[PDB]
């Protein structure tokens, strides 16, 4: 069961620092470089640096100099990456990945030299000046034989928000859209249901919006 | 050193071969036999496909091969299948105890049918209006390929201010979805006879209109 398991999503203000961790399971931790690679939303992969677990030596791309601190704890097979003086363009998914320290050895092995063959699942880091805020929830009322109704989840921070309908009972025809990020720094999303127009006068539709970071949980009835 | 250069996109048909190029400099791709290639599917971590220029990890389809000429490495995929659609990254030891990625290449496998978007436009709710705010919501779904432009109009007048539009995102049925929001004062909303969301996809436009009433 060879795997890298990374710590959970982070939300930080400009100027703060973030510490991402990465725990290895199922292999010899001290036999592989741990590489760190990040990926901004929609963008390409960007190599950040590596650490040797035997010595603790590290190198990193010149643009992260004096900002990135990679460490490890061999007794718990855990690598750490700390990025300081954060800025909004540090918003990205951060990955760790292993590659072998040696191209061969007396142990037979894969020796995928300079190939990053096992990757953590990624850690989302969001850098933003915005402050936590729960959403306003508004119904989008229904006006050929089918109708569309929905909920607008307006002006919240941070991600994520979860939406269901009728406490889970209704999934057919549901489309929850990815959030837009507004110039204000706040997010908005919509969820829409396509429904037989006959049911409109008889059955009830309620969207369940849950925004854990603000303790906001709202069940909005959507009527004609 | 600097990023490796890959084409932004390549495409081929099912059953064909395609080749993706990766140009570096003499001090990385040209000096070492250490190029690796990664396939990344949406929302997944990259997967190693080729290492040391041309070797495949165990379990990786023999349809994938690597090669090099001067400072340019190549990934060739034979017998293209629909699941090969993804972003591909090359990566090289760069010297100076440093690695560097290429910018990545989006590989699209043709034959997936075109589909115009469905557009639903909602006016501001009476609830929102009674809190002195107003948002129009234009929802756009089921289109392929996945690029649309959204323009808004007040009556017949273009509207640039207060528009926020998402990038398109693949939905589970492999078509795409996007949304656009127009923020307005309630005053602005109650004063024009109508507002319109116009979605353009592949040179054709679908338009929805709402009206205070």
């Amino acid at each position: 069961q060879v795997q890298l398991v990374q710590s959970g999503a982070e939300v930080k203000k400009p100027g703060a620092s973030v510490k991402v961790s990465c725990k290895a399971s199922g292999y010899t931790f001290t036999g592989y470089y741990m590489h760190w690679v990040r990926q901004a939303p929609g963008q390409g992969l960007e190599w950040m640096g590596w650490i040797s677990p035997v010595s603790g030596g590290t190198n990193y791309a010149q643009k992260f100099q004096g900002r990135v601190t990679m460490t490890r704890d061999t007794s718990i097979s855990t690598a750490y990456m700390e990025l300081s003086r954060l800025r909004s363009d540090d918003t990205a998914v951060y990955y760790c990945a292993r590659a072998p320290l040696f191209p061969t050895g007396v142990l037979a092995g894969d020796y995928y030299y300079y190939g990053m063959d096992v990757w953590g699942q990624g850690t989302t880091v969001t850098v933003s000046s915005a402050s936590t805020k729960g959403p306003s929830v508004f119904p989008l009322a229904p006006s050929g034989g089918t109708a569309a109704l929905g909920c607008l989840v307006k002006d919240y921070f941070p991600e994520p928000v979860t939406v269901s309908w009728n406490s889970g009972a209704l999934t057919s025809g549901v489309h929850t859209f990815p959030a837009v990020l507004q110039s204000s720094g706040l997010y908005s999303l919509s969820s829409v249901v396509t429904v037989p127009s006959s049911s409109l006068g008889t059955q009830t539709y309620i969207c369940n919006v849950n925004h854990k970071p603000s303790n906001t949980k709202v069940d909005k009835r959507v009527e004609p | 050193q600097s990023a490796l250069t890959q084409p932004a996109s390549v495409s081929g048909s099912p059953g064909q071969s395609i080749t993706i190029s990766c140009t570096g400099t003499s001090s990385d791709v040209g000096s070492y036999n250490l190029v690796s290639w990664y396939q990344q599917h949406p929302g997944k971590a990259p997967k190693l496909m080729i290492y040391e220029g041309s070797k495949r990890p165990s379990g990786v389809s023999n349809r994938f091969s690597g090669s090099k000429s001067g400072n340019t490495a190549s990934l060739t995929i034979s017998g293209l299948q629909a699941e090969d659609e993804a972003d591909y990254y090359c990566c090289s030891y760069a010297g100076s105890s440093t690695l560097v990625f290429g910018g990545g290449t989006k590989l699209t496998v043709l034959g997936q049918p075109k589909a115009a978007p469905s557009v639903t436009l909602f006016p501001p709710s009476s609830e929102e209006l009674q809190a002195n705010k107003a948002t129009l919501v234009c929802l756009i779904s089921d289109f392929y390929p996945g690029a649309v432009t959204v323009a808004w109009k007040a009556d017949s007048s273009p509207v640039k201010a207060g528009v926020e539009t998402t990038t398109p995102s693949k939905q589970s049925n492999n078509k795409y979805a996007a949304s656009s929001y127009l923020s307005l004062t309630p005053e602005q909303w109650k004063s024009h006879r109508s507002y319109s969301c116009q979605v353009t996809h592949e040179g054709s436009t679908v338009e929805k209109t709402v009206a205070p009433t």
